[PDB]
Parts: C-alpha cells; structure tokens; sequence
DNA sequence: ATCAATATCCACCTGCAGATTCTACCAAAAGTGTATTTGGAAACTGCTCCATCAAAAGGCATGTTCAGCGGAATTCCGCTGAACATGCCTTTTGATGGAGCAGTTTCCAAATACACTTTTGGTAGAATCTGCAGGTGGATATTGAT
DNA sequence: ATCAATATCCACCTGCAGATTCTACCAAAAGTGTATTTGGAAACTGCTCCATCAAAAGGCATGTTCAGCGGAATTCCGCTGAACATGCCTTTTGATGGAGCAGTTTCCAAATACACTTTTGGTAGAATCTGCAGGTGGATATTGAT
C-alpha cells in the first residue's frame, strides 16, 4: 500500500558514471578515492538544490515539484539553466 | 495603423515587452522609449547567438540547430561566453579540450 | 483555453534572416527562448536600481542604454547601443 | 592477445564524451537519489519528470565542470592523476568552502 | 537637509546587547550597510516570491520564505521565530 | 497614539521599513504584517552581529566596537561568515592565520 | 622618471601577500600582481563612471563605487548603501 | 653582528600585518592610478575623497584574498614560494581568468 | 647548555580626535479617520500527468587478473629570494580659490487612466512534410609489438 | 621501418519521430482617441569639498651575501587502466487509477487613496566628556651563534 524506503541509494552513482563524467571534464587517471569524494560533493550539491526547490514549491501550496522550482532553486544559486522553460 | 514593432524597424514585439516592463515592477512609470530599445538590443542578441549557432551548425553537417549547436556558438564566442559564464545549456556538452600534458609521446 | 507566450515566432523569424535555409529543434528554441528572457530581467533590472539610484521614477531608453553598458562586453554593447539608438530614432520619426 | 597501454583508451575516452551530450549518470539511479533526499526534507512528494530531469542536467554540468578545475589542480602539482586533496582544493578557492 | 539611516535603532539595540559598549562612526556605517543589504536581499526575494506565484501582494508569508532561502540554518530558525512573534505581537493588539 | 514598532515591540523602524517597501517597486502591494516580520528579522540579525563584535571587543580589553571587531565577530561565526561570505567590511582586516606548513622546523 | 603602475611598489605587494599569509615570494610575482589589480580597477571604475555619466555628474562618488563594486559581486560595506 | 634567519622576520611580518587593519598601499601612489584609469574611460573627471578610500578598500580586500588562494595553490604543488603560475590558477579556478 | 642581540609584552600616563549629551527647529513622516476598491482564500471541478505495476532483453555494471608506469621518497646542487645597513627622494600633512554637487522655480512634452475598435499570436489537432538517427560495411588511419 | 589488430572516418540508405504548415475560432492584446496629471530637463544659485601648492614627514631603492628552496635525476613499490567473463537491472513500451494542479464563481477581510492631526528623527552651531593611541620603562621571551 506505499513506499518501499530509499536508502543508500547515493551508490547508484556508479564508479563508470563518475568515471565517463571526469572524461567529459578532460580526466585522464583517476585515484581510488576519487569515486566517494565525488558521491560526497555530489549529494552536498543536490540537497541545497533541492532543499530551495521544495521550498518554492511549499510555498506555493503544492505537493509537486516542477520544473521551474528547480529552474529557480539553481538561479538562487547563480547557476543559470536553459532549456525547461527557465 | 502601425504595429509599433513595425514603426521601430523590428521582429520582437515592442508591445508586448511594454507591456512586460510595466507588470514587472521595475518602477512606477515606463517611457515609450523603453520597450523599442529594450526589444532591439535583446533582437540584435538572438541575431548574434543564432548567427553562430548556424554556422556551427553547419560545420557539423547539420541543417537543423540544436542545443549542441547553441553550446558551441556560445563557448566559442569570447563576448557570448562572458555574459553567458554563470549559464548551463541543457544537452549542451562541452568543448572538446585536452591538456597538452595529458596527451602521449614527446 | 490554454495559452502561454514566448518569443519562438520572433526568434524563427530572426533566424530565418541570417540562415534562410536552416531549422531549430524545439529544445534549441526553447534554449532561445529562455536566453531572450534572461536578457530582458538583467536589463530590466538593472534599469530598475539606476532608476532608484537617481531618484527617477520614469525608466527610459536613457536607463534601459545604461544597464546595456554594464550588462554587456564591449563589441556586444557598442552594437546593442546602435541597434537600440536606431530603433529609437526611427520609432520616433514615425506618428 | 592485443593491449593497448595505459592511458590510450582513456584519450580516447574524453575525445568521446567530450564530443557528445547525453547524460552520462543511469536515469532510473538517480531519480531515486533525488526523491530519497527530497524525501528526508519533506515527506509526500511528487515530481514532474522534467523536475528531476532539469537537476540532473544540472548536476552532471556541476560535476563536469568540477572535474575540469580538479584536473587543473592536479596537473599543478605535476601529476595527471587527480585526488581528493585536488577536488578539496578547487572547491575551496571556488567558495564551496574558502 | 535631512539623510536617513538606521544608526540609532542600531544604537539603542546595541544598549540592550551590551549596555557598556560604545560603537565608533565607521563601524556604525558598516552596521548600517548589513542592515540595508539584509533588507534588500529580503525583500528582493519576496518580490520574486510573489511574482512566480503570480501575487500582486507581499505578506508575512513571502518574507518568511525569503528567510529560510536567505539565512544559514540556525539563523533563519531564530529569525524565523523572532518574526512571527512581532506579528503576534502586532496583531495580538 | 502609540507606534507601529511599539505595538509589535521592536526598536527598528516598522513604519520606515513599510515606506521602503512600497517605494521600492518590489510588488503593488505590501501587507501590514511584512513590515513588522521583516523589521523584526533586521533586529534580531543586527542584535546578532553587536553582540558578538561586542564580545570580540572585550576580548581585546576595549570598551568601543570598531570595524576589526566586526570583523572579528563575523568571519569567527560559521553562519554569519556564510551570510556575509561575498562582503567586504572596510578597515576589518583579516583572521590571523599561517599554514602549518609554513611555522619553522 | 616614473609610471603610475608602478607606484605600487614592491614593498606594499610583499605587505598584502603578508596580510595573505604568505611567506616567500618569486619576483615575478610583483608584475604579475600589478596586472591583477590593474584588471580589477578598470573593471570596477569603468562601472563606476558609468554610473557617474549616467548622473550627468563630473564626480565620482563613493556611491558610484559601492554600486559598481556590488555589480560586480565585491559588496563593500562602510561607504553609504 | 646579528642576523635573523630567511623565513623568520618573513612569518613575524605576516603575524604583524594579518593583527592590522591599515591600508598596505601608499595613497597618493593608489590616488595616481586610479586617476590614470579613470582618465580612459572619460576625461575631466574628479573624485570624492571617499570614493578614491572605497576603491582602495576594495582592492586591498581583493589581493589579499588572492594572496591567500594563491598561497593555497603554491602549497598545494608542495612549495612555500607563490609564483605567478599559482595567481594563475587561483584566477583560473575563480572564474576571473576562464 | 651558554650569552647576547632583539623582539615582545605589560603597566602606566594623558593629550585629543572623535563620541556621547543637551536644545530649539521643523520639514518630513508616521499615525489616524472615511470611503472605495479588490486580491486571493474558500468550495466545486474538469483532465493533465504522476506514481506504479508489467514484462522482455541487452546495454552496462560488477568483479577479477595482470602489469605498465605514475607517484612519491631520496639525494643533490645551482641560484634565487630574504635579510640588512645606507643614502635620500617621495608621500604625508595642512592651507586655499573655485568647480560643481544639491535644492529650487518653472512649465511643457510625455506618461497615466480610460472607453472602444481593430489586429494578432496561440493552439486544438487532422494532415502533410522531412532531417537525420542508426544499422552496415568498406577506405584510411592510429597503435603497439618487433 | 614493415606488420597486424583495431579504432575512426565518412558517405550512402530509409523508417519515423519530430518539425514546418494549415483554416479557423478568438480571448487577450495592442492600437486609435481625448482628457488629466506631472516627472524631470533647463536655467540660476550658494555652500561643499575637491584639486592644487608649500613644507615637513618617513618609507623605499639599491648592492652585498648566502641560507635553503625548487627542481632535476634516479629508483621502485604498488595503484590504477585495460580486457574479459558473466548476468543483472536499467531502459523501453504501455496502459491505468486518481492525486492534485490549474481554472472558476463567490465575496469578505484587508489594502489603496486622499485628507488632516500629531510627532519623531535629523541636525547645526555650542559644550563637554573620554576611550585609547602612542610614548616611556623595564621585564622577559625569542632567536641564533657557539
């Protein structure tokens, strides 16, 4: 009848997908303790992210975060996005 | 009767830029002039990104512009790139860009 | 009903002056269309604190000119100032 | 038995990506990431899928650029193998913790 | 003549946090620089509050919110509470 | 007739702030409860700096706050230094502080 | 003679990298900090007299610097604003 | 015949400067430059005494927090010499440079 | 370990630049009383779309093995900065015409507020149009062993 | 420098999702036309405080000497990349129940808009008070040579 928790589910940050995104950023070789150095940088981003998109949305009364929420979480945090209607 | 956009020599809708200026609270009171120069400069920005967009567009063999295309008219642009620094374009990527130390032999 | 506006006509528009035989996938449009909106608020907003620095409660061209001078690097303003100025000039000859 | 040596195939790795633009974290993944920890802020939640898609176009630029600047970092101090003490380094002169 | 500034409001709060403090001119101008940021910062927030809301009005309500977005943790708790109990007080009145 | 900042029993201005508000095109119109909410977050932060850079000028034996002690006060709180962490405080100077890797053999 | 640049001298450097926590410095270091704080002026006083011409004044005032230097994300405190 | 050792009056004015408060650069020397710059943007112009105080708040307040990243940067490649390559990577990191 | 040249620190002293105190002045606000207007909460609602279970399959994650070569410890020396006494040129400090920053009176070109008339951008959505993703294979490298 | 195992390159081919293209209803704009209100440019003014000049203050430029830092070389352990086997769980295709978002009609508590009374905050010319910045003295720690 509901949930099933969500725990650790900061692994599924998987070692090949941070792996493919230090490539993008031009990495070349990476150390072993650069996978969880970067689930730890990772989580700390999206929960200030998200932490001010629920808030937008709270205080518009809504149960559902939107699009805009966020397009307004990140411009709180002076990271521009284009391309979802913001 | 003249569409003011019309009158000013422009694309972009004079009236509706007016219209936003005055229900944005930017102040009590917004001249005529406002909106026609307000809607030039923000034409004559799109021309720009759009200028180079196609052009990169081009380069990639490709006849319609995507967000890729956008990214790399944008990185590219010394002036674009500055005004657009704190900017993300979604499906955008990056610039192809190795550290010459990185790379083999001597 | 459901209507919501943008700037994707003026922007197709624009864009099939400088590429007559180029398309935009809807996703680059409405990348185009949020980059537009940016524009208007900085400058927009920056005409706003000009206009409350000076005790004006009018925002002109004059401010709107301004902000253009602070928001943009050099090659972009001096082309946005003409392009704005001309717009105006013309505006005005007209009615 | 063919090898290539090690750091070729990485080369060619970051010619690869840094020529495409898809999302390079699994989707479902980090959905779920997303709704655990909105989830220990405020409970009941929903998402339009678009929601979750913006941060995580967000987040991987976020971690792009990073690793960009962490690379910086280690190539200063003579390597070409980035560590923590490198991605510390870039996040305190960018004022993620200065 | 005039030109108007928080430095005795400043002042008399300070009286309260340490009756035996003086405050010298240049510090009194940073106090009074904080307290216009915090109120533009503030009140900026609440102005976009209200307008992605599609609000002509600016309450309690969106000056709360721009707080919890605005100040750290701890600071936004106490803040938090030290203005609902002005406007309890207000309205209680 | 007693004042707006009486009835809501804070120091800071209420009225002001209300005026400022309304004159400061942020919406077309203020609520009479913004004023007060907003004029009692503005105490509390400003109760919050003095008393600490009140502190840090007793801990240098001096009876005057000054722009170091406001300093001092600021980068010294983990919270306040976040708040302030883009501003410049003139005449503030800077914590005293040397790598470790720095300090003799 | 002299140049104006200059007039930052090797002395007053080495006292800010001091106040920076640094303790040895290259010689390079001096012309390279005078390119920096070159860079940050114009930046910050082209704003500045932007807003003074958009007054229509011939002075600049600490107000034009303080709006300038908060444009440009270096809000300073204990000038006016 | 005295002599302190290199390193030891060098940590003694660090201590010395970072207990301070007082502007570093000489005034009429700062007053000289700023003129200077001012001058190319448009000419004729004069300079509220406080206006030219702010500027050098600013950018005193500016170096020294490079100084300090710098410093950052030059240990970070194991050194204790900050050379022009550490202000570049600092203004690098900092999005001043790219 | 032992002096010896120096820096550092604490207790005390007092002139004075800058801060607290007192007062009449009074424009500029803030508080107040009345009438008019309205934003947006409350209650009912039509349908967008979000949460979720379903099932198949292959793209991609996981875990192991093997060894190339990068990181880091060590030794070493060439030379770059730090420390410093010396000689003095520039900045700092305080006095004075005038440029120009504010406040002021004026009045018109321009911006609301408003009742209507005219043109347009959006879009539901059945139908036509088309760039290019992606599977395929062969020409031209690019590597790495020898 | 020839060879072989592989990756890269690139033009050709076609199903198909996604983009360009309607004919029309049209709420919502945007434009036409008085009538009323007024923001702020323009010309004139008097007191600030800014630029400039003289004289006294004290920080910087310069050459010597060498301590010890930076970096080139050498060395080797063990971490990290590449490749491979295995199979899981993400991805994709799809339909469904219903939570909840966006719209709607109602309507009162609260906010705007003059008009008028009361008063608080700002300040100039005058008085007076005081925290503390330097300046002296003498004790003691710090640093560096022996």
């Amino acid at each position: 009848r509901h949930r099933k928790v969500l725990r650790d589910n900061i692994q599924g940050i998987t070692k090949p997908a941070i792996r493919r995104l230090a490539r993008r950023g031009g990495v070349k070789r990476i150390s072993g303790l650069i996978y969880e150095e970067t689930r730890g940088v990772l989580k700390v981003f999206l929960e200030n992210v998200i932490r001010d998109a629920v808030t937008y949305t709270e205080h518009a009364k809504r149960k559902t975060v939107t699009a805009m929420d966020v397009v307004y979480a990140l411009k709180r945090q002076g990271r521009t996005l284009y391309g979802f209607g913001g | 009767a003249k569409s003011r956009s019309n009158r000013a020599g422009l694309q972009f809708p004079v009236g509706r830029i007016h219209r936003l200026l005055r229900k944005g609270n930017y102040a009590e009171r917004v001249g005529a002039g406002a909106p026609v120069y307000l809607a030039a400069v923000m034409e004559y920005l799109a021309a720009e990104v759009l200028e180079l967009a196609g052009n990169a567009a081009r380069d990639n063999k490709k006849t319609r512009i995507i967000p890729r295309h956008l990214q790399l008219a944008i990185r590219n642009d010394e002036e674009l790139n500055k005004l657009l620094s704190g900017v993300t374009i979604a499906q955008g990527g990056v610039l192809p860009n190795i550290q010459a130390v990185l790379l083999p032999k001597k | 009903r459901k209507r919501k506006e943008s700037y994707a006509i003026y922007i197709y528009t624009v864009l099939k002056q400088v590429h007559p035989d180029t398309g935009i996938s809807s996703k680059a449009m409405s990348i185009m269309n949020s980059f537009v909106n940016d524009i208007f608020e900085r400058i927009a907003a920056e005409a706003s604190r000009l206009a409350h620095y000076n005790k004006r409660s009018t925002i002109t061209s004059r401010e709107i000119q301004t902000a253009v001078r602070l928001l943009l690097p050099g090659e972009l303003a001096k082309h946005a100032v003409s392009e704005g100025t001309k717009a105006v000039t013309k505006y005005t000859s007209s009615k | 038995p063919h090898r290539y040596r090690p750091g070729t195939v990485a080369l060619r790795e970051i010619r690869r990506y840094q020529k495409s633009t898809e999302l390079l974290i699994r989707k479902l993944p980090f959905q779920r990431l997303v709704r655990e920890i909105a989830q220990d802020f405020k409970t009941d939640l929903r998402f339009q899928s678009s929601a979750v898609m913006a941060l995580q176009e967000a987040s991987e630029a976020y971690l792009v650029g990073l690793f960009e600047d962490t690379n910086l970092c280690a190539i200063h101090a003579k390597r070409v193998t980035i560590m923590p003490k490198d991605i510390q380094l870039a996040r305190r002169i960018r004022g993620e913790r200065a």
